[PDB]
């Protein structure tokens, strides 16, 4: 017929990805009728740039999740170590999450395990320190936010060595103290293990989204 | 509801880049999870990753020029499709505030 | 069904390297990702470098840089180049191969093959 009217846009080139989404170019015939016979052409751009969508979705790799608290200090051998010159060891674990659409595997330890001490319920020498420096206001956005400090009770470790040979053939693995133990202090200000001073934060700013 | 679509997530700025368009949904444009996505034109960057907190924010001026004042900073849980540690959604803000002080005394 | 045979363990001084070979063979057409694992003494098996069909790679922390992850496909051959060894990599090294979920998401395993670093 005499007039020009276009047709639906459609894909020049299959989409140049994989998964997902891409750009590619566009383009569209003028056909929806043809013109004859000397009636108008088609107004307008005969392609574009446009997305195309594979609808597939793309491989996601996992990432480890943070590590779990350490295990209790123990000896497989024995009921308790604790208070005593006896390593034992300790462990904790994490978790590969994400994973999907045959995307990679986590890649390195799932476990970490370390050599310890147990100081757990200990009695050991204490003394008071020195007052930390001020924490954070808290609540940061609630009513009348105030920050802390602290003097503590802080124990005295016992001269363990650091470092140890589990096996004959050399060796030095670290050990680390574990566990909360019972320092002992004469009380400061009516406390036996923290003495805590507080102060009000002046002027709090609003929290605001700045979005 | 449509969303503008990208190629690139900065991470050192929560900034867009790379605009492949408009007029796509936000499930269809993160099946790429290197991707990212505004809401609206002149709005907050989200990647299509899975969610995890941002760094955090420099700590904004203190509340007043002179005297003890505060000053606040925050990070995001920004990504998609899941939750950040402390069972949250993306978009949400963590806030930390501190005492500061610019002028020691006020003129 | 696919089949690995690994090769390449011995016995290495600290700073030293060694290839570790794993020749694959059955629908080997089927896999996705190639990898190495190793099993440390009082560790459990643990995934140390892997290779992408497409070439992508993930390497544990603890040898990045220092490991190298490859495949010969004219010989369906994956290879493990290990620089700088040190002590703590001593290990029981497995390969492994993981099928597209598609296809069945199958995990296959080579014997094992000991290297030892030791000074
Ligand atoms: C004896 C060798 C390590 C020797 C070493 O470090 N020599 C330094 C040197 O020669 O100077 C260890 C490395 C990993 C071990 C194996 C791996 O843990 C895997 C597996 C774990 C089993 O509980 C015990 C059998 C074994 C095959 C283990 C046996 C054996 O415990 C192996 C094979
Ligand atoms: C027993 C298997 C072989 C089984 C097999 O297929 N036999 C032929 C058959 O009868 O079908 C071998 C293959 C690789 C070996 C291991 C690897 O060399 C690594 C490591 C070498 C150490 O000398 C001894 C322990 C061991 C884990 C080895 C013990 C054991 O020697 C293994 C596990
Ligand atoms: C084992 O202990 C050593 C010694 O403390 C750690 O090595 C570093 O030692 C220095 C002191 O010279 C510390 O200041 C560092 O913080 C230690 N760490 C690093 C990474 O250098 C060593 O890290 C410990 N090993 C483990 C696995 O904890
Ligand atoms: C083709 O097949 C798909 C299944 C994916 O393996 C594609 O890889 C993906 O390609 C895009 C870039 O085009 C990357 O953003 C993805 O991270 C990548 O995994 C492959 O091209
Ligand atoms: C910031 O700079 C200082 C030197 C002051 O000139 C501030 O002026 C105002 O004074 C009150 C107290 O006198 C402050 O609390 C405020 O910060 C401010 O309103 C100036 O803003
Ligand atoms: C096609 O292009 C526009 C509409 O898309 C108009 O100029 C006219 O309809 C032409 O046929
Ligand atoms: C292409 O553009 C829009 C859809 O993309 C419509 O006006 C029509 O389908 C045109 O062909
Ligand atoms: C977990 O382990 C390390 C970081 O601890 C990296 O290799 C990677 O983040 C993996 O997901
Ligand atoms: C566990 O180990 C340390 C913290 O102890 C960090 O590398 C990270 O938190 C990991 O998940
Ligand atoms: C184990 O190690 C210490 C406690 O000994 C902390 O860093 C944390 O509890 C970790 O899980
Ligand atoms: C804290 O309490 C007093 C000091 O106030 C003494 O008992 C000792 O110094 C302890 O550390
Ligand atoms: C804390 O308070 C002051 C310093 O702020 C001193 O008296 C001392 O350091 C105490 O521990
Ligand atoms: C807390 O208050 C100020 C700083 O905020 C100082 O006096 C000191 O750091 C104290 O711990
Ligand atoms: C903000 O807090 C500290 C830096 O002050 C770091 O743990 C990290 O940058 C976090 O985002
Ligand atoms: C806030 O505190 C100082 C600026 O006062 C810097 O360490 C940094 O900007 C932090 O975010």
């Amino acid at each position: 017929g005499v007039a020009g009217g276009w047709g639906p846009w459609g894909p020049v080139s299959p989409c140049p990805v994989t998964c997902g989404l891409g750009q590619t170019m566009e383009q569209r015939t003028c056909n929806h009728p043809v013109p004859q016979h000397g009636g108008p052409f088609c107004a307008g751009d005969a392609t574009r740039t446009h997305i195309c969508n594979t609808a597939v979705p793309c491989p996601v790799d996992g990432e480890w999740d943070s590590w779990g608290e350490w295990s209790p200090c123990i000896r497989r051998n024995m009921k308790s170590i604790s208070c005593q010159e006896i390593p034992g060891q300790q462990s904790r674990g994490r978790t590969c999450r994400g994973r999907k659409f045959d995307g990679h595997r986590c890649a390195g330890q799932q476990q970490d395990i370390r050599h310890c001490y147990s100081i757990q319920h200990c009695p050991l020498k204490g003394s008071w320190s020195e007052w930390s420096t001020w924490g954070l206001c808290m609540p940061p956005c609630g009513p009348n936010p105030t920050r802390a400090r602290q003097r503590l009770c802080t124990p005295l470790l016992p001269k363990y060595p650091p470092t140890v040979s589990m096996v004959e053939g050399q060796g030095e693995k670290n050990v680390t103290f574990w566990g909360r133990p019972l320092p002992r202090c004469e009380e400061l200000q009516g406390q036996k293990l923290v003495v805590e001073e507080k102060r009000p934060c002046l002027h709090v700013p609003a929290c605001k989204d700045p979005e | 509801d449509p969303v503008l679509c990208f190629t690139q997530y900065e991470e050192s700025s929560g900034k867009c880049k790379g605009l492949l368009g408009g007029g796509v949904s936000v499930e269809d444009c993160c099946l790429n999870t290197a991707f990212a996505y505004q809401k609206r034109s002149g709005g907050l960057c989200q990647p299509c990753r899975s969610p995890r907190w941002s760094l955090w924010s420099t700590w904004a001026p203190c509340s007043v020029t002179c005297s003890e004042g505060s000053q606040l900073r925050y990070r995001r849980c920004v990504g998609w499709n899941g939750q950040c540690s402390g069972k949250v959604a993306p978009g949400t803000l963590e806030w930390q505030l501190q005492a500061c002080e610019d002028q020691q005394a006020c003129p | 069904e696919v089949q690995l045979l690994e090769s390449g363990g011995g016995l290495v001084q600290p700073g030293g390297s060694l290839r570790l070979s794993c020749a694959a063979s059955g629908r080997i057409s089927s896999i996705i990702h190639m990898a190495w694992f190793r099993q440390a003494p009082g560790k459990e098996r643990e995934l140390v470098s892997e290779i992408s069909r497409v070439g992508t790679t993930v390497y544990a922390d603890s040898v990045k840089g220092r490991f190298t992850i490859s495949r010969d496909n004219s010989k369906n051959t994956l290879y493990l180049q290990m620089n700088s060894l040190k002590p703590e990599d001593t290990a029981v090294y497995y390969c492994n191969a993981l099928q597209y979920e598609k296809h069945g998401g199958a995990d296959y395993w080579g014997q094992g093959t000991l290297v030892t670093v030791s000074s």
